[PDB]
């Protein structure tokens, strides 16, 4: 039953300072320490800092000048202020707990955390069914392109995580600015059964329902 | 600041083997190391914590083995759901993650159940086109683009997308998106994707009318 | 009847270590033993029966063996959750229990969550007196805890009880009640907790004051 | 649906003759055995008597002498009564199947029975709330202070079941001829919601409910 959920802006203008906020939720910061590792896109993870369930704060070397990590005791939350924020800082960033006996084995779901001059995007979503003429093969394989949307990242389901069929939710990539990914799904109940992709963009706090027609 | 260092980066092998991955620890840290898998877009899930107690509900497939600065991971009998990366991490003195190890299956082979998608009436609509060509699970990961509108081969306007290893079929999945202006969509009428793998004997060309309604 | 020697009688191992626990019968009762677990407060439980034939439920990593006179039961890696006691039987002829073991496992030191409660104003209405002390979640086992009223130590009136160690945590929980008359308590001021273990140096000390309620 | 329950007077005078009773469920008694094993507080399992499903008995040989089982294959219930018990004979006593090849697989909750001379006591639940000065932590101990019942046992839940996780509730202990027992578990939602203990002392039909004030 114990819990932790990252908050933080997923777009921040570099040189400005990233206030990020672990939520915990099953356990008490008096007895349970709290750390922020974080992990580039299509990288592996890197610890950067540590509170102890007495308070005492510790950081990555390699960032220990502009870090600073704090806990508010009455409300179960652990605040990451990172500044001098560079392109290089943007990656997901997660909080696991670590009660001197369990080390970070509860994480939360992360945030991903872009820092860019640039302005947030939301994505455009058509839907992928086959052309007019061609006939279906019984189980179609079908899509929907979630285009030009910055930053990332951007998740897509499909009939609400019911389908979950042959997800085949394709890596991002970035045109001169923004990103174009695709992701695909197969079904033989389609026509008669409604297949409909569930894009989100949390940069955007969009979200988008594409129902993939007929054709 | 101890330092940890993973050392296969990536590790393919057969359904059945058994993988070790070995870390390093700049200095001892004891047995304070722990071993975590991570599926793509999922948290880290820890696996093994203090070089070999395993973390109930792991399956007894893997396991752990060390002391000081030398510890290696293993998984006897791996399955096609392991096909996933791997750290270590130290906790002995403040926290230190290897640089992870991208573990492969060596599977059958299989060709790309390749399709084709026109721009959608949708997007059409505000004046772009954008064709794109899914070739679907397939092994090994090493496919061709080519895209051939009306016979001429373009590509200042593809992008080509290969996803990661399904923890299912042991397969890979590709994308080509090509887009285009809904005015240079309509300069031709030919719309073929094809491609080819190292299990057909040429393309396997998949094409559309750019017609029909 | 027949006899049923179990060792150990208690086990004190480290988590992930591999557990046997052992019963040696008297004469020959074939492949007729049964192992079973019991929590605190609960019925026994059925993990394996016919020497080795897991009942369903007890996970894989445990196991029975032995061969006609001996027998043991093993967990190959003992969890948190294993924490209990256990007892072989025999049901070859009539039925006999082991004396049982206790599996307690070793975690890392914890120290106590230290809480005091002044008596209820509803029992005080009734001539007496009661002070709670709460040491909660610790390890290890060992533990003081005394009161001293005023700045003396108050032997009499005292009632302590230690949990069972936690099979969820590894830990121990301990309660002290002082009891005295109303009259006696309310003719003092300060009421001084204070637990010695060893995750301090310095005794911890929890008080209120009668004088403030 | 294989089911067992042990019920009986609960506590019993030194040298005087206890009376129990396990009722069966899921199954006959014309084709399963029934075993009652005891415990002591503290000790181990020790089975005594057993009936078959032809309805024959066994008894520990040690305690021979003392003991006598029978049943109810019709009322589906299995009796079991020892002569003049005396201390070490409190525990708490079970009544398990052996059917011929899953031998005590299903057990029952096991009732307690007490040999003693001392008279039934009611508890005295009293509340366990910090105050006169103190701290806060927003993360809070609470408790009750359930004193002075015999015999044993006792139950507490803790709002009836409300998310009752942190639940320390400690084996009663015996002080000037009663029991004490206290019970813990910890809010971040008290006094604002409500924790309120469920204690009840059956062997005195007390069910009371004591909230958790302050």
């Amino acid at each position: 039953e114990v819990k932790l959920l990252e908050s933080g802006p997923g777009l921040v203008q570099p040189s400005q300072t990233l206030s990020l906020t672990c939520t915990v939720s099953g356990f008490p910061l008096t007895t349970n320490g709290v750390s922020w590792v974080r992990q580039p896109p299509g990288k592996g993870l890197e610890w950067i800092a540590a509170i102890s369930s007495g308070g005492s704060p510790y950081y990555n070397s390699a960032l220990k000048s502009r870090l600073s990590i704090n806990r508010d005791t009455s409300k179960s939350q652990v605040f990451l202020k990172m500044n001098s924020l560079q392109t290089e800082d943007t990656a997901i960033y997660f909080c696991t707990r670590e009660d001197g006996w369990n080390y970070f084995d509860y994480w939360g779901p992360g945030t991903m955390v872009t820092v860019s001059s640039a302005q947030t995007t939301a994505p455009s979503v058509y839907p992928l069914a086959p052309g007019c003429g061609d006939t279906t093969s019984s189980t179609v394989t079908l899509g929907c392109l979630v285009k030009g949307y910055f930053p990332e990242p951007v998740t897509v389901t499909w009939n609400s995580g019911a389908l979950s069929s042959d997800v085949h939710t394709f890596p991002a990539v970035l045109q001169s600015g923004l990103y174009t990914l695709t992701s695909s799904v197969t079904s033989s109940t389609w026509p008669s059964q409604t297949v409909t992709c569930n894009v989100a963009h949390p940069a955007s706090s969009t979200k988008v329902d594409k129902k993939l027609e007929r054709r | 600041d101890i330092q940890m260092t993973q050392s296969p980066p990536s590790l393919s092998a057969s359904l059945g083997d058994k993988v070790t991955i070995t870390c390093q620890a700049s200095q001892d840290i004891n047995k304070y190391i722990a071993w975590y898998q991570q599926k793509p877009g999922k948290a880290p899930r820890q696996l093994i914590r203090y070089t070999s107690i395993l973390v109930l509900g792991t399956p007894s497939r893997f396991s752990g083995s060390g002391s000081g600065r030398d510890f290696s991971f293993s998984i006897s009998n791996v399955a096609s759901e392991d096909i996933a990366s791997y750290y270590c991490l130290q906790y002995g003195n403040l926290y230190t993650f290897g640089a992870g190890t991208k573990l492969e299956i060596k599977r059958a082979d299989a060709a790309p159940t390749v399709s084709i998608f026109p721009p959608s009436t949708e997007q059409l609509a505000t004046g772009g086109a954008s064709v794109v060509c899914l070739m679907n699970n397939f092994y090994p990961r090493d496919i061709s683009v080519k895209w051939k509108i009306d016979g001429t081969e373009r590509r200042d306007g593809v992008l080509d997308s290969v996803t990661d290893q399904d923890s299912k079929d042991s397969t890979y999945s590709m994308s080509s998106t090509l887009s285009l202006t809904k005015a240079d969509y309509e300069s031709h009428n030919l719309y073929t994707c094809e491609v080819v793998h190292k299990t057909s004997s040429s393309p396997v060309v998949k094409s559309f009318n750019r017609n029909e309604c």
